[PDB]
């Protein structure tokens, strides 16, 4: 039996298996991590826009960004999460480590101060917004109240352009180019 | 005499074999009790040898036992393994100094020669009164052990050497802790540099630093402390100049080490608010120390951006500190997260970027020894697996410099282990299992790689395999920063705007010059413009003079022509600016060697000198012929006569060898490791067990093209590791006189991470002027043989205004086989001396004018042969005709002759012909014409001259036939035929000479004859085909037969000598189908010779003596002899008109169809 | 447009663990374009499934004989 494995296309469902794949400040960096890798993995599939070159974010990246947030919210009891901290090393050793480009390096550090802010109020998409996690819940009812925030957000039909934050012009190219090769490719399937 | 001294130096050699192994054998079964009942049969075969070897000992003082011996050795094997499992670190050791180390039972220096294999760092152990007092590093620092260690007679290697590695690692505690308390005593550095070792002053310094700087963070006051830094740096550059050199050397440290800690300290002061402070603290290297902890060793540990690593204390001596950059923090961040996890640490990006420094600098920061090993297409997945269960074992860093190198099986097949190792280490197993052998984990190891990926020639790591590093790019290094760090410690007063103008005259060179693939002015050329900079302050001083006179040293040799007057042009723009005596050894060696000092020729020699003074491996690239080798054999020369120190070469051809007989390969039968021939000779300098290169100065030279296969085996030979790392785990040091040399023409193949490592010579031009290369082969023509009277006619007949204009006359003909005319001289000068010296018989009655007459007839003739020799019949026509016209001297014309002193014509020189009915079929029969016989006496002049015969034609045009023709005549040469295929080898050739020639010890390939010479006839010899680099096995084997005459044996690494053999080449035009263009370098040492085909009215006579001959059978049928070969060569030539190689590719006609 | 066809015919789709779970066959074969591993989700598979796996890459003679 033959199996092709291949990264998910869409964002959201990036973003569902991998919250189902897995205090509260601990779910909630988890939850914006989720976020931010799956907004990377969708920019890196645009070659020409979105990055410089082909990179690749896998599990590893994903792991090692997990144990450091982890880390962190460990050692800072104070809970005065260094975010700052947080947007270096996730934009410079885990995720940057591989880029070998200076504009790539830029982008992702961008993508981390977009998502890693810790702002009161974020809206990591212009359709959704994640309140940050208050002083008397509990880790079940944190996961319930992220989910629930997760499966109500609808995906819209510009997604690669405005939930990545891109000019529609290279993204209109992109997706007519592919409709156009998977069209022509089922057009001279179906005359015979 | 000479027979008998080298029978008595072979019988010594091996008897000194022989009694080294015995004495081996003795030490590990023949002398320790309770070590013979491990192995009861291995213990009566080794009784057995020890008896035959008294025997024979007694049979000497009144082979067959080596042979036993080394069929014993693999009875050994698994005592061996035993072994090294005892004492880990006995993995980076061959058998045989595993064999020296554990006979070793009294004498306990052997083990003191081996400590720089095992531990990196260590290169002797001070005894005192079978005692051990202290360790010696490499640099020459002397560590002083807490406790004298006490050393019994009983006492075997293992148990010693483990208390010894636990006492280093006390010791090393024990200084820093004293350190450590001074230094909160409230002392200066100044005095405790000079008491204590490196290791412990900097560790105490980066600990007092960590927690000093903490304090002020504490607050948000920086400027005292600031300023407090600045003073101590001050203070150390002051003491700098009034120290010895091991205290300069710790002093420079130092510096390196406070430097970072002012940058640090400045970047912190600088920031607006307490957060973006804190997140820089939390991003630098910071060296807390345990308050708890009962344990010693584990007290001080490492934090960076949150991870904890511990240290190990091990011994590191003073190492070459590198500069704090910040892509090196951003490195050492990476390298921290990944062994958090213990994963591995990974590096990638182009060549001389600071990846395998970067490496080393973490482990000696995290005190321990980094050891590299350097990947290899040799290296299979039981080499690699075995170097893993001998790092594992001892727990040291493990770093797999250009791990692109391996194989593509090999890194998917280790990809198992490696993640089998990592989750060991994660999971705490105490023992991991490794080809089938349960083996113990160390919880200190790790494993590091460096690849650089991008190259030709380069495999590319399975995701499954790259999952398990995490990779860091390090694309761009921060040049500025080295350069201006590096000089402020050197003492330079202005630092940074000569640092600035380094780098910026950098930038502009690479941006300025020709797009050449050589031209790499990356981070490596300013280490070596600095580290050509550091000696010349004595004689120059600490300015802007010194940095000038490097940059030119470094960079002028290898630059084109417009290259260098654009390098003038910005040294000019940019900065505002004797040798008498090298320059008269120079003029000496030259005059001995018969050279002719040019400017060119000494500006090269300059600049190699210049070169080499600092850079211990060099690259001399060229045209074919240009005078590379000449240039390095005068300066080794002059090197010898100057400084005193004999000089040894061994002149290697690395294309002629396999990679398994360069370096060695590992017999799969039975795990044991056979030496190459680098390696051989690397491992008999190392020993030195004559004291003869003691002090001597020893050149290898690859004088073959550059395989990036087979030279980025030496990569980290070749860099500032200066280790060749053997699959079988052995750590062969370079010494500091071991120098590398690497001859070659082009350097289209080579990579940019074998181009920067060494230093390179560009020669443009030619370093000899023409007359001056005829007056030089003259002279040596005149060396190999009145005298003084013929000397004078042959060069005074040289005149070169008309032999320049005859020079550039021949330039427009054409030639088949390209040699350029400066190439061609020694054919032209060695024939007419040969001419000259066969005719100096019958020169003592005639006159001036008869002599001068056949001495102009004989110089036409061979230049007529060499420098038109390889070019069509009316080429060589207009040729005669235009040096006629270019030179009152005889005429020369296409049949013009000297017989035995009178000139005649080839027309009266013809014999008739009367060939028998039944002597058709013979094939040895020749029907003399007029280009038979010219061919055939060119041919034999040319084959006495000593010299080289290369056959041009096309097939069938009597290349073969002239070679038999000329050669059954005479009784004074052999003639072996050798027909070479697309696939040819070396052995091929050796197996066609073994039933031909004697392997004599006087070694020696001699002809099985006494009085006849032998001639090796090689056929199609364009046939052997281009590998993936271009580059033909055979053609080189045969260039290194005539021009360095002999070979390297493969199995026993030794060099044999070619005393008269002579070769002899026939091919076809390039431009035929099949047929591939040779090297110049081996076309330059052979005469060529273009053999045409017959004319028309040529073949109808040749054949209608053939069927005279013939119809002598029907003599009814005489008269139609003319009619039947002239329709025969009429079918011959419409058959090869109409019929074409276009049609089918089989439609080849010639002659012998006919 | 061209996931509406997904989105309006077939109203079911299947990941790895829905083909292992529903296939008869005992063999299966996983391919992915290079710098791409799918390992790790037959890890969580067979974590998920109480087996163990037995991860053998190929290429040297050792490890076919131990596969
Ligand atoms: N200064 C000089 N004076 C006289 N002869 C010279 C001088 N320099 C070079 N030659 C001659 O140049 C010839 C070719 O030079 P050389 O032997 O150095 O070649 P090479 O660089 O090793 O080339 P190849 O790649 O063919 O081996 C030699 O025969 C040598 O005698
Ligand atoms: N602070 C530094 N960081 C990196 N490299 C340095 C530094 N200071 C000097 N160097 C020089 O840069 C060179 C880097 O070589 P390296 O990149 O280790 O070779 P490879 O590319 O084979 O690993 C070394 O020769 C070293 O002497
Ligand atoms: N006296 C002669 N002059 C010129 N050619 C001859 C003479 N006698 C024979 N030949 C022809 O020359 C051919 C020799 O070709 P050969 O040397 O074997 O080819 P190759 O040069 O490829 O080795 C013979 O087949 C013969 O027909
Ligand atoms: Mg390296």
């Amino acid at each position: 039996d033959r199996v092709v494995y291949e990264d998910i296309p869409g964002i959201l469902d990036t973003v569902k298996d991998l919250w189902g794949s897995q205090g509260v400040w601990s779910v909630y960096c988890t939850f914006l991590l989720s976020w931010f890798h799956a907004l990377i993995t969708a920019r890196t599939r645009l070659v020409p826009h979105g990055f410089s070159k082909k990179y690749y974010f896998n599990d590893c990246d994903f792991q090692f960004a997990s144990v450091y947030l982890e880390n962190v919210l460990a050692t800072n009891s104070t809970n005065n999460i260094p975010w700052a901290q947080v947007r270096d090393h996730i934009a410079t050793i885990v995720y940057g480590g591989k880029i070998d480009e200076e504009k790539d390096l830029e982008v992702v550090a961008k993508l981390c101060a977009h998502v890693f802010c810790g702002s009161d109020n974020l809206q990591i998409v212009p359709g959704v917004r994640i309140p940050q996690p208050l002083l008397q819940q509990s880790e079940e009812e944190e996961r319930a109240r992220l989910t629930a925030i997760l499966s109500n957000t609808i995906e819209p039909a510009d997604s690669l352009s405005s939930w990545l934050q891109l000019p529609r012009e290279s993204i209109l190219d992109y997706e007519r180019l592919q409709a156009k090769e998977v069209a022509s490719s089922t057009e001279q399937l179906l005359q015979e | 005499l000479e027979s008998k001294l080298t029978k008595l130096s072979e019988i010594q050699v091996n008897w000194v074999e022989v009694q080294f192994y015995w004495l081996d054998l003795y030490g590990i079964l023949g002398e320790n009790l309770d070590i013979q009942n491990f192995l009861p049969l291995e213990t009566s075969k080794f009784k057995s040898l020890t008896s035959e070897y008294k025997m024979i000992t007694t049979r000497a003082f009144q082979k067959l036992t080596i042979d036993s011996l080394k069929m014993i050795k693999s009875s050994l094997s698994t005592f061996l393994e035993r072994q090294r499992r005892q004492f880990p670190r006995f993995y980076f050791l061959g058998n045989d100094d595993l064999l020296k180390i554990i006979g070793s039972g009294k004498h306990h220096d052997q083990v003191s020669k081996f400590m720089k294999k095992m531990f990196g760092s260590i290169e002797s152990i001070i005894f005192f009164e079978d005692s051990i007092t202290g360790v010696r590093s490499v640099e020459g620092e002397v560590l002083n052990l807490n406790e004298k260690i006490e050393l019994k007679d009983s006492i075997q290697a293992q148990e010693w050497l483990n208390i010894l590695d636990t006492e280093i690692k006390l010791s090393v505690f024990t200084q820093f802790r004293d350190c450590l308390g001074q230094l909160k005593d409230g002392t200066d550095i100044e005095v405790v540099v000079s008491k204590y070792i490196f290791q412990a002053i900097l560790l105490s310094a980066q600990v007092m630093w960590t927690e000093l700087v903490e304090k002020c963070l504490q607050t948000n006051e920086f400027s005292k402390y600031w300023k407090e830094v600045d003073m101590k740096i001050k203070g150390l550059l002051d003491k700098l100049n009034k120290s010895s050199d091991n205290v300069k050397k710790k002093i420079e440290a130092l510096l390196v080490e406070y430097l970072h800690f002012n940058n640090v300290i400045g970047q912190l002061k600088n920031c607006s608010t307490k957060e973006e402070a804190r997140l820089l603290w939390a991003k630098v290297q910071k060296f807390y120390q345990k308050n708890d902890t009962l344990d010693d060793l584990n007290s001080v540990f490492i934090s960076q951006s949150g991870y904890l690593l511990q240290y190990k204390f091990e011994y590191i001596g003073i190492p070459e500190r590198l500069i704090y950059t910040p892509l090196l923090l951003v490195g050492f961040a990476t390298l921290t997260d990944s062994l958090h996890q213990k994963y591995g640490g990974c590096f990638f990006g182009p060549a001389g970027t600071g990846k395998t420094e970067t490496v080393k600098a973490f482990g000696q920061n995290l005190g321990r020894v980094v050891v590299v090993f350097n990947c290899d297409d040799s290296f299979d997945y039981q080499v690699l697996s075995r170097l893993l269960v001998g790092i594992t074992q001892i727990g040291a860093w493990g770093c797999f410099d250009e791990f692109n190198r391996l194989d593509e099986k090999v890194l998917s097949a280790v990809s198992a282990n490696i993640q089998q190792i990592q989750n060991g280490l994660q999971v705490g197993k105490s023992h991991i299992t490794l080809l089938e052998e349960e083996t113990p984990l160390s919880p200190h190891t790790a494993v590091f790689i460096t690849l650089n990926p991008g190259y030709n020639g380069r495999s590319e790591l399975p995701e499954n395999l790259k999952k398990s590093f995490r990779e860091f790019s390090m694309k761009s290094p921060q040049s500025g920063t080295i350069a201006e760090m590096i000089l402020q410690i050197m003492g330079f007063e202005d630092s940074k705007s000569l640092a600035s103008k380094i780098v910026h005259f950098l930038e502009l060179l690479s941006s300025k010059c020709s797009s050449m693939n050589h031209y790499h002015f990356g981070l490596r050329t300013l280490k070596g413009v600095l580290r050509n900079c550091s000696p010349l302050v004595s004689e120059f001083g600490e300015g802007e003079k010194t940095v000038v006179e490097s940059l030119k040293r470094v960079i002028l040799p290898s630059l084109g022509d417009t290259d260098e007057l654009v390098f003038k042009d910005e040294l000019s723009k940019i900065f505002d600016s004797n040798s008498k005596a090298i320059v008269q050894c120079l003029k000496d060696a030259g005059q001995r060697s018969g050279f002719s000092m040019s400017e060119e020729f000494l500006k090269k020699c300059m600049q190699f000198y210049y070169m080499q003074k600092t850079q211990q491996a060099l690259i001399l690239v060229g045209k074919a012929g240009c005078g590379k080798t000449a240039t390095w054999k005068t300066v080794i020369d002059a090197m010898a006569i100057f400084d005193g120190h004999a000089n040894v070469v061994y002149v290697i051809d690395t294309k002629v060898l396999t990679k398994e007989s360069l370096y060695g390969s590992m017999l799969k039968a039975t795990l044991e490791w056979r030496d190459g021939l680098f390696t051989s000779i690397l491992r008999r300098v190392n020993d030195d067990i004559t004291g003869t290169f003691k002090n001597s100065r020893i050149w290898v030279v690859f004088d073959s093209d550059l395989d990036p296969e087979y030279v980025e085996a030496m990569n980290s030979v070749l860099d500032d590791n200066k280790i060749l790392t053997l699959p079988n785990g052995e750590r062969l040091p370079i010494p500091p006189n071991f120098r590398i040399l690497f001859e070659t023409d082009n350097l289209d193949h080579t990579t940019p991470a074998t181009i920067t490592r060494c230093g390179l010579l560009w020669f443009s031009t030619d370093v000899c002027s023409i007359s001056s290369k005829i007056d030089h082969l003259l002279n040596k023509s005149y060396e190999a043989l009145e005298l003084d009277k013929l000397k004078d006619l042959i060069s005074d007949s040289f005149d070169m205004a008309s032999l320049t204009n005859i020079f550039t006359c021949s330039n427009d003909l054409v030639h088949i086989l390209g040699v350029r005319t400066f190439n061609k001289l020694e054919t032209a000068v060695q024939l007419a001396v040969h001419l000259i010296s066969s005719y100096r018989q019958w020169f003592q009655n005639l006159d001036d004018k008869s002599l001068k007459d056949v001495i102009t007839l004989l110089i036409k003739r061979s230049l007529l042969y060499a420098l038109a020799g390889d070019s069509t019949g009316e080429s060589q026509r207009a040729f005669i005709q235009t040096i006629n016209t270019y030179f009152d001297s005889q005429e020369l014309s296409d049949y013009s002759t000297i017989v035995i002193l009178s000139f005649s014509s080839f027309c009266s020189e013809i014999p008739s012909v009367s060939l028998e009915a039944h002597e058709v079929m013979r094939p040895d029969i020749v029907i003399p014409t007029i280009d038979t016989i010219k061919h055939e006496k060119i041919f034999y002049d040319l084959l006495n001259s000593k010299r080289g015969i290369i056959l041009c034609g096309p097939p069938g045009s009597g290349k073969t036939m002239i070679m038999n023709n000329a050669l059954r005549n005479s009784s004074l040469y052999d003639v072996v035929g050798i027909n070479f295929s697309k696939d040819t080898t070396t052995e091929h050739i050796l197996s066609a000479l073994h039933r031909h020639t004697n392997y004599v010890t006087t070694l020696t390939l001699l002809p099985k004859s006494d009085i006849k010479n032998l001639v090796l006839f090689c056929d199609e010899i364009n046939l052997p085909k281009l590998d993936k680099y271009g580059s033909q096995n055979v053609v080189l084997f045969l260039r290194q037969l005539m021009e360095k005459q002999g070979f390297w044996k493969t199995p026993e690494n030794k060099w044999v000598t070619i005393e008269r053999i002579h070769i002899v080449g026939a091919c076809n035009p390039p431009t035929d189908p099949g047929r591939i263009p040779m090297s110049e370098r081996f076309t330059r040492h052979a005469a060529i010779l273009y053999l045409g085909y017959p004319s028309g009215k040529s073949l109808s006579q040749i054949y209608e003596i053939y069927y005279k001959a013939i119809f002598k059978l029907v003599p009814e049928f005489r008269s139609y002899t003319e009619p039947f070969a002239r329709a025969s060569v009429h079918l011959y030539n419409e058959c090869k008109a109409r019929y074409s190689t276009g049609l089918q590719s089989h439609y080849l006609f010639s002659p012998r169809e006919l | 447009a061209l996931n509406w066809f997904k989105n309006e015919f077939f109203v079911d789709e299947w990941n790895i663990a829905d083909v292992v779970a529903n296939s008869e066959n005992n063999y299966f074969t996983m391919a992915s374009e290079r710098d791409v591993d799918g390992t790790f989700k037959l890890i969580e598979l067979a974590k998920a499934s109480k087996e163990s796996l037995k991860i053998i890459p190929l290429g040297s003679i050792e490890n076919l004989n131990y596969a």
